[PDB]
RNA sequence: UCAACCUCAUCUG
């Protein structure tokens, strides 16, 4: 999938079985990024 | 965290009055006089503005996850 | 004034703004029920928790 | 054996408030009219939210809650709009709902106050009572809020978001003459605004044959419905409830026969 | 039912595996009960 | 058609 970097906030695409290191910053904490499917919230 | 829309007890909209409350406090108005100027009459509505702690400003200091 | 009938409550009632706290204990975390569920290996009796 | 003929005298009428007096009426009727003010007057408010992107500090359901609480002008078309359950079409359509959109991004350095003004409605008659503004969220630079919302007809019995009124002040017997409230020390008690007593007299003399009448109302509008039309719609809705009850009662009596 | 000689231990009863279950983790490993380890110690000393 | 045991600490009436 596409993981957003923890520090430089740049999306990087990491394949499976690949080390979790952002290109151009090297930070080792990525975030999965919001899903395309949309969830309905009742305003209640 | 942010000023609630509508007073809990009655439901009068108090969400539009926080920025005006802060501005009137900056002017010189006492908290009670500012609350009176904003039109808050019942102590239920005055509790909303008087006791509100605006943490959204502290949370906005942290950088966003996605830029 | 009584909400259901509108009649004034005879005894005047103490009302005021008091600070209340919501404790972490909530019923949704505590409700539990069991019916022929999982069973321990050693005792072969219903599990714990 | 028949209903009394009530009388209304409107003392104050302002865009935010209606102060009126109903005389020659029962306490039950008056209380239930107030009750219908609060809970059974239809209004328009957001009940469906779909957030495409929310990078704000507040989570998605927090934003949805605040959006639901925002009042929406419902003066005329709330009577025209149908309930979603009644509407034949699946989900929501122009007849059963009103669509709003929010697309705000804080490109500038200064904090962007997302307000109710940023909500844009597909139908001009419903607007978020903007004509300050209700603050939905504050956006730091690089934070964005995008959402689509649908607002439906409903009354406050479902959810307090559909309350058309802020505070309904109801008072009867301003000077205690029916002794419905028995003061332990009458003198310590402040006089009512509607009180006709002299300052020396704390309470009116007990009236043994009296009945609660001459009820005083102060109905404050939330801005969605005009304060006059809140009262009119409440009376009409109570009358409609009674007529539906009578129709079902007649059908069941015929069935029993 | 009970002779005094029978009190002295000449034959040690080894409880069934039901008494001493093997605690399985993820299929990767099988820990053994404390009784199994103690019986292993007893068997080692007896063989020695 | 379906997941470990110990241990300790923290809370609950
Ligand atoms: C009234 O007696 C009860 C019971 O005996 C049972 N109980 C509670 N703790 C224990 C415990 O440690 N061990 C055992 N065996 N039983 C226990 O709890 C007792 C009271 O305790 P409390 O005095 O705090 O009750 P408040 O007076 O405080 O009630 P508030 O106003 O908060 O509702
Ligand atoms: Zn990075
Ligand atoms: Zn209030
Ligand atoms: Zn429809």
């Amino acid at each position: 999938m596409i993981y957003i970097c923890g520090e430089c906030h740049t999306e990087n695409e990491i394949k499976s079985r690949d080390p979790i290191r952002c290109r151009e910053c090297g930070y080792r904490i990525m975030y999965k990024k919001r899903t395309k499917r949309l969830v309905v919230f009742d305003a209640r | 965290m942010i000023i609630p829309v509508r007073c809990f007890t009655c439901g009068k909209i108090v969400g539009n009055k926080w920025e005006a409350y802060l501005g009137l406090l900056q002017a010189e108005y006492t908290e009670g006089d500012a609350l009176d100027a904003l039109g808050l009459k019942r102590y239920c509505c005055r509790r909303m503005l008087l006791a509100h702690v605006d943490l959204i400003e502290k949370l906005l200091n942290y950088a966003p996850l996605e830029k | 004034y009584n909400g259901f009938t509108g009649r004034k409550i005879t005894s005047q009632i103490f009302i005021g703004p008091t600070y209340y706290q919501r404790l972490k204990h909530m019923v949704d975390d505590k409700i539990h029920s069991r019916a022929r569920g999982p069973i321990q290996i050693l005792n072969r009796q219903p599990m714990e928790g | 054996p028949y209903a009394n003929q009530p009388t209304v005298r409107i003392t104050e009428l302002t865009d935010e408030n209606v102060k009126f007096i109903i005389e020659n009426t029962d306490l039950a009727v008056a209380n239930s009219i107030r009750r219908v003010f609060i809970a059974e007057v239809p209004i328009i408010a957001i009940d469906w939210v779909q957030i495409d992107a929310n990078s704000s500090v507040l989570h998605d359901e927090f934003i949805a809650h605040r959006l639901g609480l925002i009042p929406l002008t419902s003066d005329d078309i709330v009577d025209k709009l149908q309930y979603s359950r009644d509407c034949t079409c699946e989900e929501f359509c122009p007849e059963c709902s009103v669509e709003f959109t929010l697309d705000v991004r804080c490109n500038e350095d200064q904090t962007r106050h997302v307000t109710s003004r940023d909500l844009i409605s597909n139908s001009p008659r419903v607007i978020p009572v903007t004509s300050d503004d209700i603050l939905i969220v504050k956006l730091r630079k690089g934070q964005e809020l995008r959402l689509r919302a649908y607002a439906k007809k409903g009354f406050g019995k479902e959810h307090a978001k559909w309350n058309p009124t802020a505070g309904v002040a109801f008072e009867y017997d301003p000077d205690n003459a029916l002794r419905h409230t028995v003061y332990p020390k009458p003198e310590e008690w402040p006089k009512s605004e509607y009180s006709e007593l002299d300052e020396d007299e704390s309470q009116a003399p007990y009236d043994p044959n009296g009945k609660p009448e001459r009820f005083y109302y102060n109905v404050e509008s939330c801005g969605s419905l005009r304060p006059e039309t809140i009262v009119l719609s409440a009376l009409s809705g109570l009358k409609k409830k009674l007529s539906d009850l009578q129709t079902q009662l007649s059908h069941e009596i015929q069935s029993d026969v | 039912y009970a002779r005094p000689e029978w009190m002295i231990v000449t034959v040690l009863p080894v409880p069934p595996l039901s008494v001493r279950p093997a605690v399985v983790m993820q299929g990767s490993a099988r820990n053994q009960d404390d009784l199994t380890h103690k019986l292993a110690d007893i068997v080692k000393i007896n063989n020695q």
